[PDB]
C-alpha cells in the first residue's frame, strides 16, 4: 500500500501567537487586546497549504480501528504528523455518513447557526450546499470551478452565480461537504486570491425548495420503507394491482364487505391478525 | 479437567484476598521530580491556548 | 387523631425536613473540596 | 500570652477531613520530593 | 396471596390488542451482581481469545512469536547507543 | 541525602561509585535533555513520557546491576536507592512475580482509574487485537505484561 | 392477610452489610439469625421483640461463606475464603479459635446436632474435612480429585454427602474414607445438600435451576431419586445458592437468581411460592426451625428478608 504522506515539516509548524492587533495579549482568551476598533476582523488570509488526495492520501494509525473520524488537518493541507496521526488521512468516500451530532472530523455540531455563517455547523438542517465567494470575476469561473471543487468528494450540483463572484456547491454527502468547507476556505482559485468558503443559506428559488423538500420526503420514505416489510409497503403504495388484489381478498377475515382499515391490517406485533412478522 | 481449572480460577479471583473490592489494590507512590519539573515548565505562563 | 397516626406523621414530616435540613446545610457551607473516592459502581439489567 | 491562656478554647471537634490526604486520594495530584527553594518558586508562580 | 402459586397460574382474561418499559429505549432496573462476575463476562466478550479452547503451553508458544516479532529489549546495564535497554517503550513491527 | 550539601559537609559515596558514575550521569544527562523537549508538535500527555522512560531504564540499570550481575556491593545499592538514583517501589515491583517488566508505579494505580482497572499496557499482547499498537497515556508504555 | 406469627411486621427487612451475604442461619431456639457476608463480617440479629442487630464478628481475611450454630447455640461456625474456618464464642463476642489446613477456599461446613461433635468442610483442592471443635489440627481428611461445594453431615454421624462439580452426590463412610455409594442425575455444579428433618429424604439444588429430591433411607431401590422440581432459575452469577425443609418437611425453598424464593411442596410437587423482594441473586432460603411459618432469605442486594408464610 502507502503510508500517510507528511504534508508539511515539522520545522514550519508551530504554536505561536497571533499576529500583535493591540498591545496586551489576553492569556485567559488568548486574543490581543488595545489598539482600535478599526482593525477588528481586518481580513482573511492566504493559508498555508493546500491538498492533493491523490499525493497526500495513505493509512495513518486510523485504519486499524473502526469508527475513526477524518483528519481536520490533512484537509486543511497542514498535518505534519503523516502515518503517526490517530484520524484517517484519505478522502471520504460515499459510505462514509456520520450522525448528526459530528462532522467528519469528530467536531461537535450545534444546534443553531452562527450569525457569521461558518464553523462545524448546526444538525438542525442536513447541509450538503458550500457557499464561496470572493472569485476573480472573470468569463472561465464555471470551467475552474468544476475542476477543482471536484477532488474533495462526489457532487450533485454547482450553480454559479457568475458576474457575482459567487458559487453554491451541493455534494451528495454532508461529509463531503464539509471536508470541501474545511479545504477550499482561504485558498486559491487560479489567482491569488482568498476564498469565502462558508456554509450555504437556503436557496430562496421555489424551485431548490421543492427539490430539498421532496429529497427530504423519499429519504424518510427509504427509512420507512427499511422498517416495514416488503409486503406491507407494497400493499401501501398500491401501484401494483396484484397488490391492491392482495389487499382487497386478505383484507375481509370472513365478513364481507370490510376492508380492514390501516391500522388493523398494517399493524405489526405477536397477536396481531395478519402474517405480522 | 477444563471446568475444573475453570472453577479454581473463577472461585480465586472472585475470593482471594488480593481481590477484596474487585481489583488488585497498591499503594499511592511518590513520581519522579522530574515529572513535576516538566509540568510546570511546560504549562509555564498560562499563555499557550 | 390518636397518638398512633399522630407519631406516624410526625415521623414522616421530620423526616422529609431532615433531608430537607441536609440539602440546605450542603448549601449553605460547602466541605471546601467536593471530592468523593468511594465511588461505588451502580449495576442495570437493561433490556432494549 | 495571658489572653491566649483565658480564651483558651476546647469544645467538641466532629470528624475532620484533612485536605491534603482528600487531594491525595484523587488522580489530579500526585507526590514527589523537591527542594525548598523549586517548591516556593512554583508557588510563587504558580499564585502569580 | 398474592405471591402463590395458583395466583400466578391464572392468566389476564380478555382479548389481546391488535396494535412497560421503564426508559425510552428500553426497560432498565437497578441490579446487585458481584464486581468479579461483571469483569469475568466483560472480559470474556472483550479479549480477542474468549473461549477457543487452549492450555498453558500452547498460550506460551503464542507469546513466543508474539515476544519475538517486537523489537530487542536491550540490555539495562548498556546506558547508551546501540545495546540500550528500550524495555516496554519496544514497539511491535508492522 | 538529596538536599544538596556544599562541600565540606558532603560525605563521600560508597566504594565502587566511580566504576558506574559515567552511566549514572549518562542518565542524568539523558533526563535533562529530556526536560527540553518541544511540546509543540505532541500531545500534552506525551510531553511526559520520556521521563517515566528514562526514570524506567535508569532503575532497570542499578536492579539489574545489583540482581542479575551482582557487580555492586549491597551499601552502594542502598545508597543509590536512597539517594534518588533509582525508584525503589518501582524495583520493589519488578521483584513480584508478574510485575517484572512493569513500566512505571501510576499503570497499576487501580484506585485512579474511571472503572478501578489497571493500564491497558499491563494486558498481555495475545489479549489484544492485531495491528493494535497501543501506547500508554501515562507513559507512552506499549505492553509491559511479564509474557511480553 | 391476617397476622399469622408473632412478627413486628408480616415482613421485613435487615440491612448493615456492605457486601454480598452469602450465607444466613437460625438459633436452634429460632430467635436468633447469624449472617455472613462478603464483607468478612458476620452480623448477629434478634428476630421476636425488637429486631436489633446485637453482635458484629470480625475475624476473617476474606468472604465468610457459611457459619453455623452448634447443638446448644452458645457457638458459631464460620468457614471463610481465606482458607479457614473459626469457632466463635457468642458471649464474649470473641473467636474461640481458628481451624487450619484447608489449601483452597472452603465452600461448605456442617455441624452434627446428635451425638459427637465434628465439622464437616468441604473445600476447592478437592478435601471434605473433618475436625473437632476442640484441637485447632483436623481430626481427618477425605482427598478427591474434583472441588467441592456443598457437605451435609447424616443422623447416623458416619456418613457424608458431598456435592461438588463433578455433578454427582457421593456418599462417603467417615471411619472407611471411602464413598459407600454415588447418586447421579444432575448435570450441573451441586450448590446444597440438606438431609430432612426426620432424616428419610435428601434435597439437593444444583446450577442446572432443578432441585431434586432423593430417597436416602438405607434400604431402598437402585435408583435413591424422588422428585425433580424446576421454576427457580440460576440467573448470571454462578453463586452457591443453598435451600432449606420446612420442620414437617412438607416444604421446600430454594432461591433464585431473580431475586425470588421458590416454594415447592415436598411430596406434591407444586410450586406453592414464588417471592420477590430482591434485586439480586437469593443466596440463601431458610426456614424457622422452632415450628413457626417463617422464611429468610438472604441475597447479594446485601439484604435479608424476614417474611411470614400465610
Ligand atoms: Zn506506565
Ligand atoms: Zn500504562
Ligand atoms: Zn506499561
Amino acid at each position: 500500500r502507502r503510508p500517510a504522506r507528511p504534508q508539511i515539516d515539522p520545522a514550519l509548524v508551530k504554536s505561536e501567537r497571533p499576529p500583535q492587533t493591540g498591545t496586551v495579549f489576553n492569556i485567559w482568551y488568548n486574543k490581543w487586546s488595545g489598539g482600535d476598533r478599526e482593525d477588528k476582523y481586518l481580513s482573511q488570509t492566504h493559508a498555508k497549504g493546500r491538498c492533493n488526495i491523490a499525493r497526500d492520501s495513505g493509512y495513518t494509525r486510523a485504519d486499524s480501528r473502526p469508527g475513526s473520524y477524518f483528519c481536520l488537518y490533512f484537509a486543511r493541507g497542514i498535518c505534519p504528523k503523516g502515518q503517526d496521526c490517530d484520524y484517517l488521512h484519505r478522502l471520504p468516500t460515499i459510505h462514509d455518513i456520520f450522525n448528526p451530532n459530528v462532522d467528519c472530523f469528530g467536531r461537535d455540531k450545534f444546534a443553531d447557526y452562527r450569525d457569521d455563517m461558518g464553523g462545524v455547523g448546526s444538525f438542525n438542517r442536513q447541509n450538503r450546499t458550500i457557499y464561496v465567494g470572493r472569485i476573480h470575476v472573470t468569463d472561465d469561473i464555471e470551467e475552474i470551478v468544476a475542476r477543482h471543487f471536484a477532488e474533495w468528494g462526489q457532487i450533485e450540483r454547482i450553480r454559479v452565480l457568475n458576474n457575482r463572484g459567487v458559487a453554491f456547491i451541493t455534494y451528495t454527502n454532508e461529509a463531503n461537504a464539509q471536508f470541501a468547507k474545511e479545504a477550499m476556505a482561504h485558498q486559491s482559485l487560479d489567482h491569488n486570491e482568498i476564498l469565502n468558503v462558508r456554509w450555504a443559506t437556503a436557496d430562496p428559488n421555489p424551485l431548490a425548495q421543492k427539490r430539498e423538500q421532496r429529497r427530504i420526503e423519499e429519504q424518510a420514505a427509504e427509512a420507512i420503507r427499511r422498517a416495514l416489510p416488503a409486503e406491507f409497503v407494497a400493499e401501501i403504495e398500491g401501484k401494483d394491482p396484484e397488490a391492491r388484489k392482495r389487499r382487497k381478498l386478505e383484507s375481509s377475515y370472513g365478513l364481507e364487505g370490510y376492508e380492514a382499515p390501516d391500522a388493523v391490517h398494517f399493524a405489526r406485533g405477536p397477536n396481531a391478525v395478519n402474517p405480522r412478522g | 479437567a477444563q471446568k475444573k481449572k475453570e472453577w479454581l480460577r473463577m472461585q480465586r479471583n472472585r475470593f482471594g484476598e488480593k481481590r477484596k473490592g474487585g481489583f488488585v489494590e497498591t499503594q499511592k507512590a511518590d513520581m519522579p521530580p522530574e515529572h513535576l519539573r516538566k509540568i510546570v515548565k511546560d504549562i509555564g505562563d498560562v499563555s499557550q491556548k | 387523631p390518636s397518638k398512633e397516626e399522630v407519631e406516624a406523621t410526625a415521623e414522616r414530616t421530620k423526616n422529609a425536613l431532615a433531608a430537607l435540613v441536609s440539602g440546605a446545610l450542603a448549601a449553605q457551607k460547602p466541605k471546601n473540596v467536593q471530592v468523593n473516592t468511594k465511588r461505588e459502581a451502580t449495576f442495570v439489567k437493561y433490556t432494549p | 500570652y495571658v489572653l491566649n491562656e483565658l480564651h483558651r478554647k476546647r469544645p467538641k471537634s466532629m470528624q475532620k477531613q484533612s485536605l491534603l490526604r482528600t487531594l491525595k486520594q484523587t488522580k489530579f495530584f500526585q507526590q514527589t520530593t523537591i527542594d525548598w527553594v523549586e517548591a516556593g518558586l512554583q508557588v510563587c508562580r504558580q499564585g502569580f | 396471596v398474592p405471591y402463590t402459586g395458583e395466583n400466578l397460574a391464572r392468566p389476564s382474561y380478555g382479548p389481546a390488542n391488535p396494535f412497560k418499559n421503564n426508559v425510552l429505549t428500553g426497560h432498565a432496573e437497578e441490579m446487585y451482581i458481584s464486581e468479579a462476575t461483571f469483569r469475568a463476562k466483560h472480559r470474556a466478550v472483550e479479549a480477542v481469545g474468549g473461549g477457543v479452547m487452549r492450555s498453558n503451553r500452547e498460550m506460551k508458544e503464542v507469546n513466543k512469536r508474539l515476544r519475538e516479532m517486537r523489537e530487542d529489549k536491550g540490555s539495562a546495564t548498556i546506558a547508551d547507543g546501540e545495546g540500550a535497554y528500550i524495555g516496554p517503550w519496544a514497539r511491535y513491527k508492522r | 541525602m538529596p538536599a544538596i550539601r556544599p562541600a565540606s559537609k558532603r560525605k563521600p559515596p560508597p566504594d565502587g561509585f566511580s566504576d558506574i558514575e559515567e552511566d549514572l550521569l549518562i542518565f542524568a544527562n539523558k533526563m535533562k535533555d529530556a526536560q527540553n523537549t518541544p511540546t509543540d508538535n505532541i500531545p500534552k500527555h506525551q510531553a511526559q513520557w520520556p521521563i517515566f522512560q528514562i526514570a524506567h531504564q535508569r532503575s532497570r540499570y542499578v536492579y539489574e546491576l545489583y540482581y542479575q550481575k551482582q557487580a555492586i556491593s549491597k551499601q552502594l545499592y542502598d545508597w543509590l536507592l536512597k539517594n534518588g538514583y533509582a525508584d525503589a517501589m518501582l524495583i520493589a515491583k519488578w521483584k513480584k512475580q508478574g510485575y517484572e517488566k512493569l513500566c512505571c508505579l501510576r499503570c497499576i494505580q487501580t484506585k485512579e482509574t474511571n472503572f478501578n482497572s489497571t493500564c491497558i499496557c499491563r494486558v498481555p499482547r495475545a489479549q489484544l487485537k492485531e495491528d493494535q499498537d497501543i501506547q500508554c497515556v501515562n507513559c507512552g508504555c506499549r505492553g509491559c505484561a511479564s509474557t511480553d | 392477610t391476617p397476622r399469622t406469627s408473632n412478627l413486628k411486621a408480616p415482613l421485613m427487612e435487615l440491612s448493615g452489610h456492605t457486601g454480598e451475604i452469602f450465607t444466613a442461619k437460625f438459633d436452634p431456639t429460632g430467635t436468633l439469625i447469624a449472617s455472613g457476608s462478603m464483607d468478612r463480617t458476620i452480623m448477629l440479629w434478634r428476630v421476636y421483640g425488637d429486631c436489633e442487630n446485637y453482635g458484629v464478628l470480625n475475624g476473617h481475611k476474606a468472604a465468610i461463606l457459611d457459619l453455623q450454630w452448634s447443638r446448644d447455640g452458645d457457638i458459631l461456625f464460620s468457614a471463610s475464603a481465606d482458607m479457614h474456618l473459626a469457632s466463635w464464642d457468642l458471649t464474649t463476642g470473641q473467636r474461640i479459635r481458628r481451624y487450619i489446613g484447608h489449601e483452597e477456599i472452603i465452600n461448605a461446613m456442617d455441624v452434627t446436632q446428635r451425638g459427637e461433635e465434628l465439622l464437616i468442610s468441604g473445600s476447592d483442592d478437592g478435601t471434605i474435612g473433618i475436625w473437632d471443635p476442640r484441637t485447632k489440627n483436623a481430626v481427618d481428611y477425605i482427598e478427591t480429585d474434583f472441588p467441592i461445594t456443598a457437605v451435609a453431615v447424616s443422623e447416623a454421624g458416619n456418613e457424608i454427602y458431598s456435592g461438588g462439580i463433578d455433578n454427582d452426590i457421593k456418599v462417603w463412610d467417615i471411619r472407611k474414607k471411602a464413598v459407600v455409594h454415588t447418586m447421579l442425575g444432575h448435570n450441573d455444579t451441586i450448590t446444597t445438600l440438606r438431609v430432612s428433618p426426620d432424616g428419610q429424604q435428601l434435597l439437593s439444588y444444583a446450577m442446572d435451576s432443578t432441585a431434586r429430591t432423593w430417597d436416602i433411607r438405607p434400604f431402598a431401590p437402585t435408583d435413591r431419586h424422588i422428585r425433580t422440581f424446576d421454576g427457580a432459575p440460576l440467573g448470571l452469577e454462578k453463586n452457591l445458592i443453598r435451600g432449606s425443609w420446612s420442620k414437617d418437611g412438607k416444604k421446600i425453598a430454594v432461591g433464585a437468581g431473580d431475586g425470588t424464593v421458590v416454594i415447592w411442596g415436598s411430596d406434591t410437587g407444586k410450586l406453592l411460592y414464588k417471592l420477590p423482594g430482591h434485586k439480586g441473586t437469593v443466596n440463601c432460603a431458610e426456614f424457622a426451625p422452632d415450628g413457626a411459618p417463617i422464611i429468610l432469605s438472604a441475597s447479594s442486594d446485601r439484604t435479608m428478608l424476614l417474611g411470614e408464610l400465610i
